């Protein structure tokens, strides 16, 4: 959108997947969530 | 809440403006001698590679592909040298408006990080002019000489050298702000190790961020933010 | 609510999808005439230009660097003059779609207007062709003549050349439009002066569309905007 | 975005600061606000 | 939920990455192999409408615009070889990752479809190399041979030849995957014909999506699109 | 945003209306925006 493909989007899903991992992952998951949140009450 | 804070941004913005201004004229007074720095590692580059041909069988040279090419190239080159004519100004009402904000404990460690991080993104700018160039354009278009014609144009050129000499620029401002930031102490090898599984996606973000829509282009500009980050471990390890 | 309106939408915008068609295959049938006229101006300013360059010494020509670079502009200024080709029964379509909507009070205000406003278009567009690129074109060329080979290509060339004659045509409707809502009366010069402020928003909102994402490309953009709201000004405050 | 690039948009708000300047970018702001809620509940 | 699923895809997706990366080192190390294959045609195509410009009057060649361009496009053509020698490697990985969801009854049909697609996929890239591109790009050169200069650029002609390459490959799958979906039976010619008022909307929403932002490219690649599903029409019709 | 300009997304939409036509636009838009809302609960 800014500069990026949907390539892109899939790479670097990729690599949250592979480096998060199996955990981690859903603590970021509902860390970026809470974040999306907070900004959503302001 | 906001107003004095807006009032206040707004007469340095006009001022930045104004020294952007400024340079952008004084730099397209002197737009040929620029255009000229610019382009000079191209020639040798390509007068290099041209001997090496007639020496191997026993052309190419600066183009423009566009009308209006050589007066957007102008432009262009004159734009940036007036944005880093004004970095001064900028940086200098930038510090005027924080500095009552900042405290007195660390508002004598801006001047010198200024200062340092200043000094480094020139010598980067200068090395990647000096020592990276030569090697790397030769290289380069050694590369393609055996099968391609070197028709190079200024349009795309003119991009790929800024862009060159600002990577590296920056790319010698990241260590340092590690140093800085170590030398103080707000992290430690540990924390810059066990947040690199988030620095490897921030990297990955920032490299679709700089660079076209490619994945290529993507890994290409990752790996050296990944080296980078490797020599700040070092350099927080060290420290 | 909008199924009369839909069904009555269908059928006209079916027709005007029609009418680029077949001034798609009009313009294809003498691509070669068009394109010689788009052509002819640059060819003009490189021969122009050669003999100023093979004075001071006492080559550069058309080219495409696509394979289908050729094939894909002769399609693309057919399509250009496809749609042009089929303005009238665009338009009048329009018309016809809105003419129970308007009021017989502005309703004979419509067809001057239209009148006006396409008979102005077409001075822009023969002004910018017969008037401004003879000497726009060859003063950009000499500007990078002692420097680089003007090896200009088709592909870049047509789009560049379009938006000129395009852009001509809009930058004079402009004075018109603000003429045309000046005699019957609904802004004075008062109004068109404070809102400028959020009009230089605008400006610079409508540069970042109709240009490449950078800021220059949006400055050289900004400043004709800015000088066809100034003249607008006086316009309005003639009439 | 659109043809739009993240530079870019500093520079329209740049001449937003600049020339709504202190006042009228508030009366702008909350403008805006309303306008972007009027075609929410619409 | 999908804690085992994500250990499970973590594992196989680092397999498929790492066999990007072998098949990356392998196609590096024979980039010339797989370049002199590439521009093969392109040399034939200029060759041959040389012979015929080279009558009538009684030049042109592949070059290279940038100064990275030959070891990009060599790096660019070696990461689409790393790709195509990794699709075993990443589809026996994608199915190992299914199968134990997919049922024994349907178990036995993901074998043949993914053979008979892989399969029908290289006839598509081979029938566009052998077949279309010696006319095509004799034809696309001719069109423009009395007007411009054929200086063919590698970097553009690359991302040209593999889309034609690729698409063409998925051009004869969409054929066969509609037999498939026939033959088994889960949908019929009326299905086909009645779902068309969605499919025009979705081919230009992909064609879109498959083309820069020029409204005549979103034409040009629907227009196959349309066609494909009226051949897709007949193959339901016939079964 | 995507590889998609602003007169790609009118010619995606005048397909729509052309070949949808009086009927059938306002059920394709009832099920986009049951679509919509069904992955904002999930």
């Amino acid at each position: 959108m800014f500069g990026m493909g949907f390539s892109e989007i899939l790479v670097i899903a990729l690599v949250a997947i592979l480096f998060l991992g199996p955990d981690k992952l859903p603590e970021a998951m509902v860390q970026i969530a809470k974040f999306f949140n907070s900004v959503r009450k302001t | 809440s906001m107003k004095p804070h807006l009032a206040e941004l707004r007469q340095r913005l006009a001022i930045s403006v104004l020294a952007v201004f400024v340079g952008f004229i004084i730099a397209f007074t002197f737009h040929n001698a620029i255009l000229g720095w610019i382009t000079k590692p191209l020639n040798n580059a390509l007068i290099q590679v041209g001997k090496i041909v007639e020496k191997r069988e026993m052309n190419g040279m600066i183009t423009t592909h566009q009308v209006g090419g050589a007066f957007f190239v102008a432009l262009k080159v004159s734009f940036f040298a007036g944005i880093l004519m004004a970095m001064p100004v900028i940086l200098w009402q930038l510090w005027l408006f924080i500095a009552p904000g900042l405290y007195d404990n660390e508002k004598k460690m801006v001047l010198p990080f200024v200062v340092g991080g200043s000094v480094m993104f020139l010598i980067g700018v200068l090395f990647a002019y000096y020592v990276v160039t030569p090697f790397g354009f030769q290289f380069l278009i050694t590369f393609g000489s055996f099968l391609y014609t070197p028709l190079i144009n200024i349009e795309d050129y003119v991009g790929f050298f800024t862009k060159i000499l600002i990577g590296f620029g920056i790319a010698f401002e990241l260590p340092v702000v590690a140093y800085f930031l170590a030398l103080l102490g707000l992290i430690t090898d540990k924390t810059l190790k066990d947040y690199f599984k988030y620095a490897i996606v921030i990297i990955f973000l920032l490299a679709a961020f700089l660079t076209p829509p490619d994945v290529l282009t993507q890994l290409l500009m990752a790996a050296p933010l990944i080296l980078l980050y490797g020599l700040s471990i070092l350099i927080v390890h060290y420290v």
